[PDB]
């Protein structure tokens, strides 16, 4: 409530305001074995190559 | 290693002792103008006296060989010229020469000096802890039992080598050189044991020298830790905490204003007088508050603990987790307001991430800083609470004195003496104090289930004098501050009265424009409390709200111009 | 805000005092109610020459004091009138808060901030000339009680205890004349 | 979904975050909109630097005002990236040295823990108050294996500690 | 104060130490 | 005074230091009152020395209860510094009297000198130990007296040089 009215203060909607609670544990595997498995939401990092060349 | 290394240095340094104490044994064992320098060279020494020694002389050996091979770093007469690399070839390669040689067997080797060596197995031994880095307390008594082995490895040296020398002349046991070295090195200068002979008179010229130099710079560092455990030191023990009950105070700076306000009264109450109060706090011992905790009652009471609460090193000295109170309090009268609040929240953090059971008691200067502790159990803001009596103090007369009387728990004796005849009375109704009990359990709110509150409240008053202020239902954990006739009683119903002593204690007395009312949009901090408080209609201007300068709208300069009722 | 912060306890409310001592001979009609950083500084909020209560009243806080009392400064005269308060007053209270847990929620319901729906709030009834009816706080329990469903805490009692006529004038003008 | 920065002053510091950013390799369909927050007015060195890059923009307040952080659109905003201001850089104490920066993203946690937020420190040792609940669950569980690491001779003892791995802090 | 004060601990206690 | 302040663990309160003392030298006394013979063995009493300074200290620090006395905690505080000092001679005094007995025979005076010039690092040798406990004892002595005794005199000169700079009192 306190979010909503400073919006309408300012002039603002407040329609997509929930889209929203967090409760995840979170790390970084930096090179695993090729057997380890991907669970969903499983962000890689990947080296891409030149789009140029 | 922490684990491998430290075996090997025990291992070491037990060697190294046993072998000075084979000396004891020999010396006490085996006993007998020109001087017969053969009492200095030959000493007949038993075969398994010599035997062990020279067993324990090439493990040293050995393991003086084998650390340079790990430790080679291009240059072998950096290792050799050190003293402890000296100290071991003086010792240990004479015992090797006499396993070769058989007639060296009663050939004197000053063994004595490994006191030295194993002196410097501690420091390696001791040093091998600071892995973890942080251990201040531990650091200051290890480093003490360096400065008192140099002091007994200093004598003993000291003993054993005049003992040897006056068997040429006035031949001394092991006791009466101990005797003669302390009166020595203490610049006493008796003169009932003496030396007579010309290598003796040149040893005691040498060893007043090295005492005269090292053991004065010996003894007042060993005073400087001593005494920085007293200032800085101090930790609350387990076998202490598990049994007695403990609290703790965080705080920046103590003083005399803060601290005898919470002594007082924390050990007024009967209950809280076994409690031990323990301190946290950066800066070191006051010049006024070590009166304080110098005295009988205090003494044993509170243990003042230098350390800031942030540290998780300080919380284990207090041992937090195990207390039943962990206090903080905002550092008032500080350069800066936001950076002392903003301490107190990482000191709440920073206490219930190491121990949660803790039930937190916080004090915030700011309001909007009340939000980022509100976790904590009981919360109290100065400016929230401070400018609320003020505000009251222009409606009623003196609220800020009302309050002050009640939380400030005290009784009954207070301007006796005092001829006047308000100021008896002033201090007698200054004793009284908000309590707390259940309607069926207490002995004032027997008869008074059926009836309601406001009947109850006249009759307590009338007969015993013990007013009520409100109640807290069952269910609801909220308190109610005088309700109506509506409220009836109930059998366990928590009602909250006013009294000079409390009931439990107390025998004695049994024995002897138009407005709308609504909440306002816009709170400037977070936690903040909504209440209606007669709004305006229309939302008024910024001009508007200042006086001196009249806008397009009232153009008023002074306020008595507007013509302001009441 | 800026003279919270300083070394000695005189020069932190040094200019709040002096400007109130002005106000106080100004307007002596005028109530005041002043704030200070410690209670050290209660001897200077009023000042006299009567010194009358001055020292009498230091002599038993002194004796209270010594005795081990809590509230040695509440016999001081400006305090017990309400005129003065400071921080350090209610620090008292949190420190009371871990006997008492309700101990902050019923002082902030009295204070009239975390106002519940079924909640109280403090007011002042003056005993004027028509309330003289009734002589004892007992008897006036009675009928705030039965009428009006309201009870009482306490009391606050105030107890008493051109060339030649222009020059002239000015010379024995006193103190309070020229102020007005 | 929008970026938003905190800073104290914009410096040519912040010139070198915008332009591994905005990159040629990276889609034109996945450029993220960029608002630079600042205590301070940015100067002309500043902004004829980053004026040529696209959809980039800046605004004055700071994170303590939420009037500041709701005009800049934070409530669709993918990233805050809450900076170490230079003014507070200098401290005698490691816990003032990052105080305010810890507390002004404390309220951002609970007002928005939909928002993912990238946090610095100066030192490490502030990592404990990063983010904060009445939980308590991991809180001494992993301190007690960083202190045990501590002592076994470990590089990466704070490793462990749970802000660091997911990303949201940095030194 | 009947449950505090008058006891015969603290009998001995406000005459020995308080 | 265990009764009364009783706060959990009774082993905090015997393995103090005034608890020892006492226990050294009023339990035989009580051990006497049952056992006839033993009127005549020597029961260690010199040692309330210590136990009346500990009762000074705590005697003195019921003066602090008005808190602000600036001028009295000074010299109520060298006063300790003296006992200190004193009851340190008279527990050497009589402990080397005592053993002394054993061969050759000083008397209580000559034992006074005796220590005094031992603590003062001026060692005359005109008065000796010659006994195995009496030599044992007087290394002890010196030990405690050359770590001891230069911190109490310069404490003590600290706090007699700090009232002539900061005290003075105008009397009546």
């Amino acid at each position: 409530e306190l979010v909503k009215n400073r919006m309408k203060h300012l002039g603002l909607p407040t329609t997509g305001y929930d889209e929203d609670h967090q409760n995840t544990l979170s790390y970084v595997l930096i090179n695993p074995p090729p057997d380890t498995r991907l669970e969903l939401n499983d962000i890689v990092y990947l080296i891409r190559s030149d789009p140029l060349a | 290693n922490q684990r491998s290394s430290l075996r090997i240095r025990l291992f070491n340094f037990s060697l190294k002792l046993l072998t000075c104490l084979l000396y004891i044994v020999r010396v006490l064992l085996d006993n007998p103008t020109k001087i017969n320098w053969s009492h200095i060279f030959w000493v007949d020494r038993k075969l398994p006296l010599w035997a062990v020694q020279v067993s324990i002389a090439l493990i040293s050996f050995l393991e003086t060989m084998l650390l340079i091979y790990l430790s080679y770093k291009g240059n072998i007469w950096e290792q050799i010229f050190r003293i402890s690399f000296i100290l071991e070839m003086i010792n240990t390669v004479p015992f090797i020469i006499t396993i070769f040689w058989p007639p060296l067997r009663n050939l004197f080797i000053p063994v004595f000096l490994n006191c030295w060596l194993a002196k410097y197995a501690l420091e390696n031994m001791i040093n091998d802890l600071h892995r973890a880095i942080q251990r201040t307390q531990s650091a200051m008594f290890n480093q003490v039992l360096i400065l008192i082995c140099t002091l007994l490895c200093l004598v003993f040296t000291g003993t054993c080598g005049i003992q040897h020398l006056e068997r040429a002349g006035e031949k001394l046991s092991l006791f009466k050189s101990f005797y003669f070295c302390i009166v020595t090195f203490s610049t006493v200068g008796y003169g009932d044991v003496t030396p007579k002979i010309w290598p003796s008179q040149l040893l005691v010229v040498i060893m007043i020298c090295v005492a005269l130099v090292v053991l004065p710079l010996q003894f007042e560092e060993l005073v400087y830790l001593w005494m920085e455990r007293q200032k800085s030191g101090g930790n609350y023990s387990r076998h202490r905490a598990q049994t007695e009950k403990h609290v703790v105070l965080c705080v920046s700076s103590l003083k005399i204003d803060l601290l005898m306000d919470f002594l007082n009264e924390f050990y007024a109450h009967p209950r809280l007088q076994d409690y031990y109060v323990v301190i946290l706090c950066p800066t070191e011992m006051d010049i006024q508050v070590r009166r304080v905790l110098q005295i009988p009652l205090w003494s044993q009471r509170v243990i003042y603990l230098q350390g800031s609460a942030l540290k998780d090193q300080d919380l284990m000295r207090a041992k937090m987790d195990n207390g039943e109170a962990c206090f903080i309090l905002s550092s008032r009268n500080e350069v800066d307001r936001t950076a002392a609040d903003h301490q107190t929240i990482l000191r709440a953090w920073a206490v219930k991430d190491f121990a949660p059971n803790c039930p937190l008691y916080v004090q915030i200067l700011k309001p909007e800083n009340k939000f980022h502790v509100k976790f904590a159990d009981h919360v109290v803001c100065e400016e929230e609470c401070k400018y609320a009596m003020l505000a009251l103090n222009c409606v009623c007369p003196a609220t800020s004195t009302l309050i002050t009387l009640l939380v400030h728990t005290s009784r009954g004796q207070e301007g006796q003496e005092s001829p006047e005849q308000w100021q008896r009375m002033y201090g007698r109704c200054s004793g009284n104090e908000v309590y707390h009990i259940r309607m069926g359990d207490s002995k004032f709110f027997m008869e008074y289930e059926g009836k309601s509150f406001t009947y109850a409240a006249f009759h307590a008053h009338k007969k015993y004098g013990v007013c009520l202020i409100g109640i807290r239902r069952e269910e609801n954990k909220s308190i109610l501050l005088n309700p109506g006739p509506r409220h009836i009683m109930a059998a366990s119903d928590t009602c909250f009265y006013i009294n000079i002593t409390k009931e439990e204690n107390s025998a004695f007395i049994f024995k002897q424009v138009e407005y709308v009312k609504g909440y306002p949009p816009n709170s400037p901090y977070i936690g903040s409390s909504p209440t209606l408080c007669h709004l305006l209609p229309e939302k008024a201007p910024f001009c508007c709200l200042r006086l001196d300068k009249g806008c397009k709208h009232n153009s008023f300069e002074d306020a008595k111009a507007y013509g302001f009722k009441n | 805000e800026s003279t919270m912060s300083a070394e000695e306890d005189y020069m932190a409310d040094a200019k709040t005092i002096v400007n109130v001592q002005t106000m106080f001979r100004l307007f002596p009609s005028l109530s005041i109610i002043t704030e200070l950083t410690h209670p050290s500084n209660m001897r200077f909020m009023q000042f006299r020459a009567k010194d009358s209560y001055s020292l009498a009243l230091s002599k038993l806080e002194k004796k209270e004091r010594e005795n081990g009392s809590n509230l040695a400064f509440m016999f001081r005269l400006p305090f017990a009138a309400g005129r003065v308060f400071s921080i350090s007053m209610l620090d008292t209270l949190l420190y009371q808060s871990f006997v008492k847990d309700y101990m902050i929620t019923i002082t902030r319901l009295l204070l009239g901030l975390d106002t519940t729906p079924g909640s109280g709030y403090l007011c002042a009834m003056k005993i004027t000339e028509d309330d003289l009816w009734i002589r004892t706080y007992g008897r006036l329990f009675q009928k705030l009680c039965s009428s009006s469903a309201e009870i009482p805490i306490g009391i606050y009692r105030t107890e008493s205890h051109w060339i030649s006529q222009q020059r002239l004038s000015l010379y024995r003008r006193s103190e309070r004349q020229e102020l007005s | 979904k929008l970026i938003i920065v905190s800073a104290e002053t914009a410096g040519n510091g912040l010139y070198n975050f915008i332009v591994p950013l905005r990159a040629y390799y990276r889609s034109r369909k996945e450029l993220n909109p960029i608002v630079l927050l600042l205590d301070n007015k940015p100067e002309h060195h500043f902004l004829e630097a980053i004026c040529c890059f696209p959809m980039v923009y800046y605004m004055e307040g700071t994170i303590d005002n939420l009037d500041s952080l709701l005009q800049c659109g934070i409530i669709y905003a993918d990233n805050l990236v809450v900076v170490d201001k230079e003014s507070t850089m200098s401290a005698e104490e490691d816990y003032m040295a990052d105080a305010k920066t810890i507390v002004n993203v404390q309220t951002m946690f609970r007002l928005f823990p939909s928002l993912s937020i990238i946090t610095e420190l100066t030192h490490p040792s502030n990592m404990r108050f990063m983010q904060f609940r009445a939980k308590d669950s991991y809180s001494l569980a992993l301190s007690k294996l960083e202190k045990k690491e501590r002592e076994n001779g470990s590089n990466l003892a704070f490793m462990f500690r749970l802000p660091f791995a997911a990303g949201r802090v940095f030194s | 104060f009947y449950v505090n004060e008058n006891t015969f601990k603290e009998r001995l206690k406000l005459f020995f130490i308080k």
